[PDB]
């Protein structure tokens, strides 16, 4: 389907941000939307044959969209500002699908434009092993993963076992909650959960790993604090099978 | 009397310049009220009758983006059609569309229509019933299959039976002293000799609205079309119209001929005889 | 892939009176395709700043247009409409005949 | 403008859910509903051209152009119906959609075998630090916020080894220190 | 008022 990039952008306000979209091959309509994480989408603009048709929703100022050819569209913000943070969605269609109200959506660009990159923090991540009580109260075994201390909030948590990505038994939180709701802009935490039988936990061939992808600074960004550049990273923790 | 709303669209490809030329006009009856021209500077639907001027910015924004979007369709149609008929890219070609709504004296719906032409010939038309298409051609057949698959008829039927006839009523009301006025024709007659045995009588009708009139020469109370010539009725330029009708007669007996003038604004049909 | 030559009617808006203000019309119709050129002439010389209506078309798909300006007819001044179009191999002139 | 109540709606599985929107601009003619899981794109559900009522499976969408009011009903609602629901509409002049602000829908799992149990778990490495998970508890149970700022409680969440369908709720709380170690969490509503 | 948002392609 529709392909967007980047999937994630964290930057300081003042910076030029550019978002990109490739519609589905053959689609001659393309839409840019924005969703501020509170509400519904709004249409920013759409194009038909690379020509802008409805512009209504474009901000009066730092926003401009182009479609230099049928396979490629950009949306530019310059300069960017914190109020710009949002999930920007691209979509495309064809007449015959739009007549039945059908469009095809990209996976989105998630954008945080921050005032001070000095607030960016990677997560610390830990794994917790199944209770010495649970195992035989229930005959099932649950691991807990706990990502803490991160800003901003662009995190993706996955479980792997024996080195293959795991879905069943996994419940990761719907929302990452504020470590200090006191401050509007505050560090975040998030948990997940993996359950298997007591018999899978107890056998020693089994490598459980909580993998947390964090999105933060990139190569381009300046940094001069004493701590490590809060770069986009995979942070992870680990645990092993055993009948202890 | 009955009424219509019609839109006319023309795109002409132009190899070696950048875009097709695209001209759109709208009429209610015989009076245009809207235009768009892809070469003009405004790039907006423009008003051409005082009564659409009262429509607000939503309407103008909406009408202008529908008409630009329509010319975008025709951009694609020009290239598709050159391909259907295997034509050279060197040549300039024409796409025309017209669609509309008639209502009767009671302003209820009578019929809708949507017709399409390539190089000045019939391509496809929505049949009366608004469910169904006729196609001139095998190129037109594959478009017809496209249109059936995408339920084009259905949307057009809803437009034509709904919005269209509805907006026609709304215009007839707002423009009533312009659209619901009849300008009865000012008539007169001229004489010129052709030959020894022959002279021509020309019966005139001027400043009438709407354009329909019937001009007929009788001879001793009876129709006379043998040696009768009507010119195409023609715009005066002021919103009114003009037509004349001529008869070729054995001269001397000019008085034996009567011109007969029928028009909506004429309580009774009008009779005219040359008095010298 | 087909052509039609324009009909041409030249006429005034109001009955012509020498020395009185009026509009000279040239109405071209029946033609296809749409490009045409039309000049109004005063004694053979082209009148500058003519205007025209928006291109429309009839039932048979042929085009029509009204070209016009203000003018003030006189006893001796001749007027005419000059039309060129792919179906013509040189511009066609039709003179205004005020009885017409 | 399109007014939509934000909710959240919390409903027990099996319940009929009703969602709606009102608008003010006549000339909206196409009315639609989207479902959006959290962190994903909006998925078209149902779409009604001026046309009153439109049934599909457990979903029915309706439109009343007089009262400018639009609705979606979901029969026999299920946990996987949990999502925010958005209504969107347009006229015939643009493909521009106007959306309402969304309604968040929670369908609470029906726990057949509730087992209100609080556990502790070992940190994977050299750390006498850890968390207390409340699990296996009931759908009527609201895991509410904190008293002080030095414990952190995440909301409940719904885990399922699907096709082998055993469902399960779990919260998590934690603190840096002994002093509020597996102490009160207090559920109230 | 025109039919819209736009006509289907030939």
């Amino acid at each position: 389907g529709v392909i967007q990039s980047p999937r994630h952008e964290v930057t300081e306000m003042g910076q030029q941000v550019t978002l990109r979209c490739k519609p589905i091959s053959g689609h001659d309509y393309l839409f840019w939307y924005r969703q501020t994480m509170m509400r519904g989408l709004e249409l920013l603009i759409y194009f038909n044959n690379n020509v802008p048709i409805d512009d209504s929703g474009m901000p009066e100022d730092r926003f401009s969209a182009k479609m230099p050819n049928a396979s490629f569209s950009t949306l530019k913000i310059q300069p960017s500002e914190p109020r710009d943070s949002a999930v920007y969605f691209c979509a495309s269609s064809l007449w015959e699908k739009l007549a039945k109200n059908i469009q095809y959506f990209g996976a989105g660009t998630r954008l945080s434009v921050l005032e001070d990159l000095k607030n960016v923090f990677p997560p610390e991540v830990a794994v917790f092993e199944p209770s010495e009580a649970e195992i035989s109260h229930t005959q099932k075994a649950t691991l807990v993963c706990l990502a803490t201390g991160f800003y901003p909030d662009h995190v993706e948590l996955s479980w792997w076992v024996n080195g293959k990505e795991v879905h069943s038994g996994v419940c990761t939180d719907p929302q990452p909650l504020k470590e200090q709701p006191a401050l509007n802009d505050s560090r975040y935490a998030l948990s997940s959960r993996l359950r298997v039988s007591a018999t899978f936990w107890q056998d020693p061939r089994n490598h459980f790993r909580c993998q947390v992808q964090f999105y933060g600074l990139s190569e381009n960004d300046e940094w001069t604090q004493d701590r490590a550049k809060p770069v986009t990273q995979i942070v992870s923790a680990e645990a092993w099978g055993r009948a202890d | 009397g009955s009424h219509s709303m019609r839109y006319f669209f023309t795109s002409v490809s132009r190899p070696g310049r950048g875009e097709p030329r695209f001209i759109a006009v709208g009429y209610v009856d015989d009076t245009q009220f809207v235009r768009f021209d892809s070469d003009a500077a405004s790039q907006r639907m423009e008003p051409r009758a005082p009564w659409i001027e009262q429509e607000g910015p939503e309407y103008w924004d909406g009408e202008t983006r529908k008409v630009k979007a329509h010319s975008q369709t025709h951009r694609v149609d020009l290239g598709t059609l050159r391909g259907y008929y295997n034509q050279s890219e060197a040549g300039s070609h024409t796409v025309q569309r017209m669609y509309g709504c008639d209502v009767g004296s009671d302003w209820r719906f009578l019929r809708g229509y949507h017709q399409y032409a390539y190089d000045g010939k019939d391509y496809i038309a929505l049949k009366e019933d608004l469910r169904s298409w006729t196609a001139a051609d095998m190129a037109a057949q594959t478009t017809k299959h496209k249109w059936e698959a995408a339920h084009v008829a259905e949307q057009l039927r809803a437009y034509l039976e709904g919005t269209c006839v509805e907006w026609l009523r709304r215009y007839l009301e707002n423009g009533k002293e312009t659209l619901q006025r009849t300008d009865a024709p000012k008539t007169h007659m001229t004489h010129h000799a052709v030959s020894d045995h022959e002279a021509t009588l020309r019966c005139w009708a001027l400043s009438f609205y709407p354009a329909e009139i019937t001009l007929t020469w009788q001879r001793d109370g009876e129709d006379q079309t043998q040696d009768t010539e009507l010119v195409e009725t023609r715009p005066a330029g002021d919103g009114t119209f003009q037509k004349w009708a001529a008869v070729v007669v054995p001269s001397g007996q000019e008085q034996r001929y009567t011109c007969h003038v029928q028009h909506e604004g004429l309580p009774k049909p009008l009779t005219l005889r040359w008095e010298p | 892939m087909i052509q039609r030559t324009p009909k041409i009617q030249v006429y005034s808006r109001h009955p012509a009176e020498n020395g009185k203000s009026n509009f000279l019309n040239c109405y071209v119709s029946g033609f296809h395709p749409s490009d045409i050129e039309v000049d109004l002439l005063k004694n053979g010389e082209r009148i500058e700043k003519v205007e025209h209506s928006d291109l429309s078309f009839s039932k048979d798909w042929s085009f029509y247009l009204l070209y016009y300006t203000e003018f003030t007819p006189t006893e001796k001044d001749e007027y005419a409409c000059r039309v060129n179009h792919v179906t013509l191999s040189q511009p066609k002139i039709v003179k205004w005949d005020r009885d017409m | 403008e399109v007014e939509q109540d934000p909710g959240p709606l919390s409903v027990p599985e099996g319940a009929i859910v009703s969602l709606n929107c009102t608008y003010s601009n006549s000339a909206f003619q196409y009315f639609m509903w989207y479902r959006q899981y959290s962190r994903k794109g909006p998925e078209l559900l149902m779409y009604t051209y001026s046309s009153g009522n439109k049934e599909d499976g457990r979903f029915t969408a309706q439109v009343d152009k007089s009262s400018k009011y639009i609705s979606l009903f979901i029969r026999d609602s299920q946990p996987s119906d949990s999502a925010t629901y958005l209504c969107a509409m347009r006229g015939d002049s643009s493909y521009k959609l106007i959306f309402g602000s969304g309604t968040r829908l929670l369908v609470r799992p029906d726990i057949q075998n509730p087992d209100p149990a609080v556990y502790q778990l070992r940190d994977s490495k050299s750390s006498d630090k850890s968390v207390c998970l409340f699990t296996d508890f009931d759908s009527q149970t609201n895991v509410s916020q904190s008293k002080d700022s030095d414990v952190y409680i995440t909301d409940k969440c719904v885990l399922d080894m699907r096709s082998m369908d055993f469902k399960s709720n779990s919260a998590v709380a934690w603190s840096n220190k002994s002093d509020f170690a597996c102490a009160n969490a207090f559920n109230n509503s | 008022r025109q039919w819209g948002p736009d006509p289907a392609a030939v």
